[PDB]
């Protein structure tokens, strides 16, 4: 008592006791513990068959934290467990990921499911990626500057249902339009050559279409040919509506009903 | 009622570039896209052309007054 | 005594703290600079209650720091000598009684105690009874006092109380 | 030289705003409320934690009306600012106790005038 | 970062001069 440095009444079963099994006698690693207790590793912790060391130890010996399963510091034994288990419709995903590898997992979900990922530039930042079209995604880099509070971060459920879910419902309506296309992602060279080919079959009736960008997601392309010159008008999709010539429309129908009586000006 | 020159003086240009380049070197947020360069003066120069330097120049008048001028406010020379 | 005054401070900020969170970061730096401190001028400030304004940050020539003269409102605690305060009795000892005036503690010798309030070390609780055991003045009692001398100890106030004045006891 | 008994205060402190013991309690507990109602918040200093209690022990009232009324009934008279707090915390049950405690009240007022200020203060007391 | 501000952008409007007549399509209801 007071000469051994440790008794078996201090070391208990269930608590992790770090064992220093730095040699093996004949299989398992017999080493010393922190309290001077001669740690003789059993088949439940040193695990050596005479053809090898512990494998979960070191490259030149044995050792590590293990779940304490035997109190024999006076008996020159240490039942330390070598195993780590002995010591102990618009869905919302979660994550912790880069940008390139995240692009391959967000192509298989449907339209409306919003993912949750950390940012990449800066600190204490979160990026809201929501599906827009086939290959079009708006990575809302909040501080796409969406200024928020500090109280909201503990509950990640409202920031989507107030800012992205209404935005996704407004973006889905233009996809189900009667005159929609992609032009291989909304390329600017492919869209000017389509308006000049549709005007020849019907010079009296002028058609209109709608498309979005792939490099600048969130901005739609509203092109119209009042005469023999192509012209492109842009529009932004907002969480409360749409931004068209600086006028905010509450519902998706008022934008088109406001455009049908506004494109007849000489500009 | 600012009465001073609406042009960025060569001396302002020198120390604003120098000052901003120092901040850059100290891991400041950049206000411009980096096309893949690393020099703080190169960055500072880029920022200058973009009129994105987050700096205002306090110009002292001889009487004791002063006028503050944003970088985006005054006409960059070079 | 608890007062409200406008104070001022000038703080230094490193370029890593620029960008959209800048003036928020200026507020954070003051809230964790001037709280719970003491001075030989103003005394013991309990907390900064609000920030008045930020003066435009003067960029330091040569070095990348910028300094921000921020004006702010502060609840300050400055005792003066001769003020008559309430306190709680902390420790009853033959060498003297210990009290606590908010962030500042005081001490009362048997010298300042007239001979009525005798010692009680025989009892489990140290008290100051009288001869007849009517007026019981023990630990953890709201006992009034009068600050008869101030002392600042390296940003630390330490006054001294007394019991010479009448009506210095239980309410 | 600095003795509040003879009402001598530094220029930095003369223009100062006096505070009541019950009054500051609302300021401190509201500051506790502001920060503790913030998520992702660092623990407040031991100096904050050790002071909230002091004013709590001496709460003559909590109520936001009585925070004003013991001041208004006093400011109407020709008292010093310094007198404002010492007389509104202690709540001396008579002008006699207050005049014994406070050397500045002695000859300053009628005892019955000062007693009515103190009786108005006692009738504010929770 | 590789992904800068997208929505902080300024949509520039395009000016034109087309003195045409009025022979275009009518409006509809909002329901």
């Amino acid at each position: 008592n007071m000469l051994t440095k440790e008794t078996p009444e201090t070391f208990y079963i269930g608590k992790l006791i770090i064992c220093n099994v730095t040699g093996i006698a004949h299989i398992g690693v017999k080493t010393r513990l922190d309290n001077g207790v001669t740690g003789f590793i059993p088949t439940k912790f040193l695990s050596d068959k005479v053809v090898k060391r512990p494998e979960e130890r070191v490259k030149v010996g044995m050792t590590v934290h293990c779940r304490i399963m035997k109190i024999d510091i006076e008996k020159f034994s240490a039942d330390l467990t070598c195993r780590t288990s002995d010591l102990m419709i618009a869905h919302p995903s979660f994550h912790n990921i880069n940008f390139k590898q995240a692009e391959k997992m967000m192509e298989t979900m449907d339209q409306g499911d919003v993912i949750i990922r950390p940012s990449s530039k800066g600190e204490n930042h979160l990026t809201v990626t929501w599906k827009v079209s086939d290959g079009i995604y708006q990575h809302v880099d909040v501080r796409a500057t969406l200024w928020i509070n500090s109280e909201e971060f503990e509950d990640l459920d409202e920031i989507v249902a107030r800012y992205v879910q209404p935005m996704a419902s407004f973006a889905r309506d233009l996809l189900n339009h009667k005159y929609y296309q992609d032009c291989s992602g909304g390329d600017r060279k492919k869209l000017e050559e389509l308006l000049i080919k549709t005007k020849k079959e019907k010079p009296t009736f002028i058609p209109y279409f709608i498309c979005a960008c792939k490099e600048l997601p969130g901005k739609f392309l509203l092109g119209y040919q009042p005469r023999g010159k192509p012209r492109i008008e842009y529009v932004t999709v907002t969480p409360e509506g749409f931004r068209y010539r600086g006028q905010i429309f509450p519902t998706v129908n008022g934008l088109f009903r406001w455009f049908k009586d506004h494109y007849q000006d000489p500009v | 009622k600012r009465i001073t020159t609406p042009y960025m003086t060569k001396y302002e240009r020198a120390r604003v570039l120098g000052t901003r380049a120092l901040q850059i070197a100290m891991c400041a947020p950049v206000m411009v896209e980096l096309e893949g360069e690393t020099d703080p003066l190169l960055i500072a120069m880029k920022e200058l052309k973009a009129r994105k330097i987050p700096i205002i120049i306090r110009r002292y008048l001889p009487d004791g007054s002063y006028e503050d001028w944003g970088v985006d406010e005054l006409i960059i020379s070079d | 005594m608890f007062y409200h005054i406008s104070l001022e401070h000038e703080i230094l900020l490193h370029p890593r703290y620029f960008g959209p969170n800048l003036l928020n970061t200026v507020k954070q730096k003051l809230f964790t600079e001037v709280e719970g401190t003491c001075t030989g001028k103003y005394g013991f400030v309990i907390a900064v209650t609000t920030i008045d304004n930020i003066g435009a940050g003067v960029i330091q020539p040569g070095r990348g720091f910028v300094l921000y003269p921020v004006k702010y409102k502060a609840i300050v605690f400055r005792p003066f000598k001769g003020e008559v305060v309430d306190a709680v009795v902390t420790q009853v000892n033959k060498v003297g009684l210990f009290t606590e005036i908010g962030p500042m503690s005081c001490f009362i010798s048997r010298h300042s105690i007239p001979s009525e309030m005798e010692f009680d070390p025989n009892s489990n609780p140290p008290c100051y009874k009288t001869m007849d055991e009517d007026i019981v003045i023990q630990q953890d009692d709201e006992i009034r006092l009068k600050i008869v001398g101030t002392r600042v100890d390296k940003n630390d106030i330490f006054a001294i109380g007394s019991l010479m004045d009448d009506y210095l006891g239980l309410v | 030289e600095e003795d509040a008994s003879q009402l001598i205060f530094p220029k930095e402190f003369e223009t100062a705003e006096t505070l009541l013991n019950s009054e500051v309690h609302m300021l401190l507990e509201h500051r506790k409320q502001q920060n503790e109602s913030a998520e992702d918040e660092q623990e407040l200093s031991e100096v904050f934690m050790k002071t909230l209690n002091y004013t709590a022990r001496f709460s003559r009232f909590k109520n936001r009306e009585t925070i004003a009324s013991v001041r208004s009934l006093l400011l109407q008279k020709k008292l010093h600012k310094f007198e404002l707090a010492c007389l509104a915390n202690l709540c001396p049950e008579t002008a006699e106790e207050s005049k014994a405690l406070i050397p500045s009240l002695e000859g300053r007022f009628e005892d019955e005038e000062l007693q009515q200020i103190l009786d108005d203060i006692q009738t504010k007391r929770s | 970062g590789a992904t800068p501000a997208y929505g902080a952008w300024s949509p520039s409007v395009g000016s034109g001069m087309t003195p045409g007549a009025a022979g275009f399509s009518p409006s509809a209801a909002s329901d």
